[PDB]
């Protein structure tokens, strides 16, 4: 719903796919994915059950020299009804990072360790259970300087806000 | 001045599901048998000016018993052995040209033609410790060492080589390519542009289709490496089948990479290289090199799990 986006921040599942088209279509670096089949979730299309981009560079840490890359990806959580975003690091000479490595890409301005709902193995990730509220503040924000976001820009919004969370990994988002 | 053309070595990238998913299928299905298996490896233009693209490995990797815009199939084929010592006996020399022939059969039969997604064909010779749940891996990517090595003439931003219309047109076409399914993972393919400086891409089949005009005609490929002074790998058995089937001395060729998701022209590269002219098949080369030296690689999961 376009009142429950204003007032909660939240995301229903046909919206997620739907800003997830529109974050592939603006920005082809991120791509669909179906994830191991036994970790399908019935709710969300079998082709279309999270989102991932590769390859983004990383070239020094959160504290303001040595270049590492990361795989992000973007599931929905059907609980809180937010994206959640899960991160893998990867060496100078692209060897997988130990995941308490990466809270040196996370800005010291909460982050945990978690097996991925879709994937194996440990990934660090920015838990979302404020994302609903940090959501309804931007929302807020540009209602009243007159822009009228809708839900198919979600991810977009979402993205930025991100980039605060995370300044030196280099994935894409445009406004 | 005319100097020798070198090429950027290619780099893998093995995604942790893909030993998961093979630590199932030797464990579940295989058994003690060290027999080749053939798998897909997968990979893409550069995508950001400061870091290129892999050959990757992931779990589709593995035979289903796929490719879309960031993965191009690319075959290959695994040898895993049973203990270390086994591993080390590995005779990659004949391993190596085992699979490069497979390649020069390919160019030889008008196969890699019809699809040049056959060209990067790879090796993995692998040994995967189940005991411990560590990895010991190591890549190679066969390219061809042509007898009197191509040298290259110039080597222009792509933005600087096009003009401002011929730039437009060409990202245009060039997005228009990766933007349909039915093309997004041919990594190969002809730029012709116009005199009226319209710019068109077509298979590599349609090559007679593009002697037209007063219009140059360039040899595209995604080029997975970003380093604005040296091409890709996967030019190297590109140029290979340029002088098997067309014999060119003169040969353009268009080093696509892009950037947010988009063509981008300024990273792009636009060269030409110069080629001398019954043979066989040459040597290959190209086993991946570790922090600098031809060593294996090894991950350790065991935390993972």
């Amino acid at each position: 719903p376009h009142m429950a986006f204003k007032e909660k921040g939240v995301l229903s599942v046909s919206e997620f796919v739907l800003a997830g088209d529109n974050l592939v279509s603006k920005c082809p670096t991120w791509s669909w994915e179906s994830g191991d089949a036994s970790k399908r979730k019935p709710y969300l299309p079998s082709d279309k059950q999270f989102l991932i981009t590769r390859n983004v560079p990383c070239l020094r840490r959160a504290a303001s020299l040595r270049t590492r890359t990361y795989d992000l990806s973007i599931t929905y959580d059907k609980y809180y009804q937010t994206p959640r975003v899960w991160l893998t690091g990867y060496d100078e000479s692209r060897m997988l990072l130990q995941p308490e490595l990466v809270m040196e890409d996370v800005s010291q301005d909460t982050v945990t360790i978690e097996d991925h709902p879709h994937l194996p193995g440990k990934h660090a990730s920015v838990h979302p259970c404020r994302h609903g509220a940090v959501m309804k503040k931007i929302i807020d924000v540009l209602m009243s300087r007159g822009v009228e976001p809708e839900v198919d820009k979600y991810l977009f919004l979402f993205l930025k806000f991100m980039a605060s969370v995370i300044p030196t990994i280099e994935y894409d988002y445009t406004m | 001045p005319a100097i020798i053309l070198q090429f950027a070595p290619l780099n893998s990238s093995v995604d942790e599901g893909f030993w998961h998913s093979f630590s199932s299928l030797k464990l579940d299905k295989l058994g003690i048998d060290d027999s080749p298996i053939s798998i897909t490896g997968f990979y893409g233009p550069c995508g950001h000016p400061q870091v290129s693209n892999h050959l990757t490995l992931l779990s589709e990797s593995l035979p289903l018993d796929h490719g879309n815009r960031n993965k191009c199939p690319v075959p290959g084929i695994l040898y895993n052995t049973n203990t270390v010592e086994s591993f080390n006996k590995l005779d990659k020399q004949s391993l190596l040209k085992a699979e490069a022939n497979k390649i020069w059969e390919d160019i030889q039969s008008g196969k890699a033609l019809e699809d040049p997604s056959v060209l990067p064909r790879f090796l993995v010779i692998s040994f995967a410790d189940l005991k411990k749940w560590s990895f010991r891996y190591w890549f190679a990517f066969p390219a061809f060492v042509l007898d009197p090595p191509v040298s290259l003439i110039e080597l222009k931003p792509a933005s600087e080589y096009f003009s401002s219309e011929e730039a437009e047109s060409v990202s245009a076409a060039c997005n228009d390519w990766r933007d349909s399914d039915l093309t997004t993972d041919v990594p190969f393919f002809l730029v012709s542009v116009s005199s009226d400086s319209k710019a068109s891409i077509r298979h590599l089949k349609d090559l007679e289709a593009c002697q037209g005009d007063h219009q140059k005609l360039l040899f595209g490929f995604y080029d997975p490496c970003h380093l604005p002074s040296n091409p890709g790998w996967p030019l190297r058995n590109y140029l290979a089948l340029i002088r098997s089937r067309w014999n060119l001395e003169t040969v353009w060729f268009f080093c696509y990479r892009e950037s947010r998701g988009f063509a981008d022209l300024n990273l792009s590269l636009v060269g030409q290289a110069s080629i001398t002219l019954a043979e066989t098949v040459p040597n290959s080369v190209g086993w991946e090199l570790n922090k600098g030296k031809r060593v294996p690689r090894s991950i350790s999961l065991a935390n993972s799990m």
